[PDB]
RNA sequence: GCCCCUAAGCGUGUGCUAAGUGGAAAAGGAUGUGCAGUCGCGAAGACAACCAGGAGGUUGGCUUAGAAGCAGCCACCCUU
RNA sequence: CGAUGUCGGCUCGUCGCAUCCUGGGGCUGGAGCAGGUCCCAAGGGUUGGGCUGUUCGCCCAUUAAAGCGGCACGCGAGCU
């Protein structure tokens, strides 16, 4: 889990949604995995 | 199931052969053997040659026309491929011997027509930077 | 697609209707290309094998009395005109269906008059 | 929407009844009642069937309208067909049995791991390493089969854990 | 060739002045003025939404007829004036023309094709003006760069022209530039 | 790293951020550019920087353009002093830019890599900027 | 900075139309 | 300024906000939402899902240990 | 400026978390042991000596750890 105020898609089967009033980069991989904050 | 490129004259190779045919069961020595007498037959150039597989580990091959590359390389005379295809043309063929490999791929092809594979060869002369005429 | 290509289509299909004697119509669910390929070496030397949207034949069909095969048009659709004789393309395709058990005789069209899949076998057993 | 359009069809042998917003369904396997959002009217199809509603066309009401037809198609399946998640375990010394209505695991600790069986839920181990997680309602079978699937953290080298039916883990190489 | 004008509607300005100008704008028309060999200025208001589409369709310099309270005119864009933020259109020039009148406007032109792979194509002229009848200004202007080796200068004198139309300016006004392809290392010391 | 050959005065009032530009306020020598949309003076090294991010994504080809100049100096004291006794040394080279004002201009093939080498660099300036195109 | 923040901010007040003494 | 402290409106009409934003802040990140305007495709059936395919030539050549549609360069074609 | 005692140490604390230990996690170029990095968390704990006025630092033995800061660089009508 990557904490930056930045999120971004680094790949092409990264899906951005929103959690609870926090935009999330959610993968497969998990390394892609990250959120806002 | 798979497939391969390899010379005529000799087998037990070291890069292509050797490990995909072991990892899939089959006898290499037969396979050799058979495959040698077949391109001492042959004795024109290398041969492709597939291999299918079956439950009782039984192998069955698959011996192609001499590679079309190939072909258009003993044509054109010259061993190795132009670097810059289209940009620097090493050699030129006549319609006689594309229409010979072309009556060749008729033969190992689903071409209706000679004219087809005579197409088909020149476009691979053109992907090799030679010209046809 | 565009509606000039489409329409350019509905041309083609109704010409080829018109140099054809009769039409048989099939399945091709679960065909590979090389046995499309196989079909067509065994077919184009004497008849014509081909496929299309169904919508677009259906337009095509208005020309003529063809508008009742449109009934056998649910499900994928393999059009196969006969440019020489009128039977060879139904042999061959029989033997490829039984062949392959993936092509479902659909339909024909003989003499004006659309058949049943007993009816083609009969015709094609005269 | 698309999915609030499409209308559930119910079987014969399944009793459904609509009390105000309240809505019940009893069935072979038992019965299940549902509450739905107040925008979302429900009602019951003449010809055998149950039609959603949402008189609105707002986010809210556009969003409800597809979770309650799922909602009511999950409720109607429930009792009409009843839900069954399938597990297999992997790795060695690995094993499961039923201790009566409860589930007992071997996964390598120090003690054996008990799982209890919540109402409405039953096992039935048919192979020490393939059991199957069975229940009327899909939450229920949800929640049990993601508590048993997280007993063991999850292993991308050799693999060892609980695994559901048709599930491709991901797996790496540790060289040394 | 010939353009059939483009219709809009025009209303005298009642009230001419920065703050009326900006009223104006601000209920999304457009002020202009109306002047030409007549000799007799007219203050006007255009739509800004049918002008914006207008000139979008038909370029820079588009022929329109304007009805003033009835009254049809002829007229051509002359000038544009356009705020470099908003993008917005503020005030135009339009010219009063008739049928057989030669005017000398701008035109712009563009490249099409594809050169050399190992070359850099380069405008340094972005527009060209040219002598033509008021009724059949081009909407552009246009050179083929294909085939075409190494340094090459293509200059006003080399630009293909419809009939009856006339290039003024002079033919050594270099127009499209056709260069070599700057190297990986040519661009590290250009601009240090 | 741009500085002019002489300047006739080495010590001058800071260019003043008033009013929007009016000159080169229109892409003229390549394709695309860079155009501003706040006033901030901008200095030789992240002119410097910039330059070299446009060149490193877009590789071999193209031209790329700098129409703004650093002419303008800026001093400062030295640390750990006191106010007076003169004014600083020249030792900033910037150049003013106001909105409007187009400051890289560049000239590629393709759409993609042209825009996202000028995202590249912008995203080393102290401004809000834009991309504009020959086009209205 | 709070302090000189929370100052310089309570000048945006409506009844000071947003000037104050020492700013 | 007008719910109560605290004098006077829990005023009227039409919309917006879900953040207690209102009742502090930057570069930048973001399928939040309302409005207005352009362009693409679509009942001759659009997009998503699903099913069946998605070949042969040929492993196109240079190049290497290797090159097989996918270290790297080139052109980048033919049949159904 | 008709006086607001100033560095270290002692005694006594109290608060923040930007966490040193213990507690909970995500990703690892995480096999295991042990780590690296990021997120949560302030309940308690956080040693004794050599040198130097020293803060600091270096060193010697340990420890789970030997945290960083504010409070007139806390504390002289409490001491030196
Ligand atoms: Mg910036
Ligand atoms: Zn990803």
């Amino acid at each position: 889990m990557k904490v930056n105020p930045s999120v971004k898609p680094i790949c092409d089967k990264c899906r951005v949604i929103r959690r609870h009033g926090r935009v999330m980069v959610i993968c497969s991989d998990p390394r892609h995995k990250q959120r806002q904050g | 199931l798979i497939k391969l490129q390899i010379q005529a004259g000799q087998a037990n190779p070291a890069p292509p052969v050797g490990p995909a045919l072991g990892q899939h069961g089959v006898n290499i020595m037969e396979f050799c053997k058979a495959y040698n007498a077949a391109t001492e037959s042959q004795r024109g150039n290398v041969i492709p040659v597939e291999i299918t597989v079956y439950e009782d580990r039984s192998f069955t091959f698959a011996l192609k026309t001499p590679p079309a590359a190939k072909l258009l390389l003993k044509a054109a005379g010259v061993q190795k491929g132009s670097g810059e295809p289209h940009k620097t043309k090493v050699a030129k063929v006549t319609w006689d011997q594309v229409r010979e490999i072309a009556e060749t791929k008729k033969a190992d092809l689903n071409a209706n027509d000679i004219d087809a594979a005579a197409k088909i060869i020149a476009g691979t002369a053109r992907s090799m930077g030679i010209t046809v005429e | 697609m565009a509606k000039a290509d489409k329409a350019t289509a509905v041309a083609d299909i109704a010409e080829q209707f018109k140099a054809s004697t009769a039409t048989v119509v099939t399945e091709y669910r679960g065909l590979t290309v090389a046995n499309l390929a196989e079909l067509r070496r065994a077919l184009g030397d004497s008849a014509t094998y081909t496929v299309a949207k169904n919508t677009l034949v259906k337009r095509a069909a208005s020309e003529a009395g063809i508008e009742g095969l449109d009934e056998l048009f649910a499900g994928p659709t393999a059009i196969a005109f006969v440019k020489g004789e009128a039977v060879d393309a139904a042999k061959a395709i029989k033997k490829f269906a039984k062949d392959n058990k993936a092509l479902v005789i659909k339909g024909g069209y003989m003499d004006g008059k659309a058949l049943s899949v007993a009816d083609v076998e009969k015709i094609a057993d005269l | 929407s698309r999915i609030g359009k499409q209308p559930v069809p119910v079987p014969s042998g399944v009793d459904v009844t609509i009390n105000g917003q309240n809505l019940s369904v009893k069935g072979p396997k038992g019965t299940l009642t549902l509450d739905v959002a107040e925008p979302i009217s429900v009602s019951r199809a003449e010809d055998g069937a149950i039609v959603v509603t949402r008189p609105d066309d707002e986010r809210r009401s556009r969003s409800l309208h597809g979770l309650s037809r799922t909602l009511i198609a999950n409720l109607v399946t429930g009792v009409t067909e009843g839900y069954t998640q399938k597990m297999e375990i992997f790795g060695v010394g690995y094993r499961v049995q039923l201790k009566g209505q409860n589930l007992e695991f071997a996964l390598g600790y120090s003690h054996p791991v008990l799982i209890e069986a919540p109402e409405g839920i039953t096992f039935a181990v048919e192979s020490p390493t393939k059991f199957s997680v069975s229940g009327i309602d899909k939450q229920k079978v949800g929640q049990i089969s993601a508590v048993i699937r997280r007993l063991r953290r999850p292993d991308p080298y050799k693999g060892k854990g609980v695994r559901y039916e048709g599930e491709q883990i991901r797996r790496k190489v540790g060289k040394t | 060739t010939a353009n059939i004008p483009n219709k809009l509607t025009a209303n005298v300005r009642t009230r001419t002045g920065k703050g009326a100008s900006r009223q104006a704008r601000r209920d999304g028309k457009v002020p202009a003025v109306l002047y030409g060999h007549g000799t007799d200025p007219q203050h006007l208001e255009l739509n800004a939404r049918d002008f914006a589409a207008v000139l979008r369709s038909h370029g820079t310099n588009a022929i329109l007829t304007l009805d003033i309270e009835g009254t049809e005119q002829l007229a051509l864009t002359k000038a544009l004036d356009v705020h470099p933020i908003r993008r917005n259109i503020q005030h135009a020039d339009l010219l009063v023309v008739q049928r057989g009148e030669k005017v000398t406007v701008e035109v712009t032109v563009l490249v099409e094709g594809d050169a050399t792979p190992g070359t850099l194509v380069t405008q340094d002229a972005n527009t060209i003006e040219i002598e033509a009848e008021a009724l059949s200004i081009p909407e552009q202007l246009t050179v083929s760069v294909e085939g075409v080796e190494a340094g090459t200068q293509i200059t006003a004198g080399q630009i293909s022209l419809p009939e009856g139309v006339n290039l003024i300016s002079d033919p050594e006004l270099l127009v499209v530039n056709v260069v070599e392809a700057p190297s990986a290392e040519a661009l590290e010391e250009e601009g240090a | 790293m741009l500085i002019p050959r002489k300047v006739k005065h080495r010590k001058q009032h800071h260019p003043e951020q008033r009013g929007i530009a009016s000159g080169g306020t229109s892409v003229s020598f390549g394709d695309y550019g860079i155009q501003a949309l706040e006033h901030a003076y901008i200095t030789n090294r992240q002119i410097e920087s910039a330059r070299i991010a446009i060149n490193r994504h877009i590789k071999r080809g193209g031209k790329v353009w700098i129409n703004i100049f650093p002419d303008r100096p800026l001093t400062k004291k030295p640390a750990e002093t006191r106010m007076g006794s003169g004014k600083g040394s020249p030792e900033w080279w910037v150049a003013n830019v106001k909105p409007g004002r187009v400051l890289f201009e560049l000239s590629y093939p393709d759409e993609k890599t042209a825009r996202d080498a000028l995202t590249r660099a912008i995203h080393k300036l102290p401004i809000k900027a834009r991309i504009v195109t020959r086009e209205e | 900075a709070k302090r000189g923040r929370k100052k310089r901010d309570r000048k945006h007040s409506k009844a000071n139309h947003g000037k104050r003494p020492n700013a």
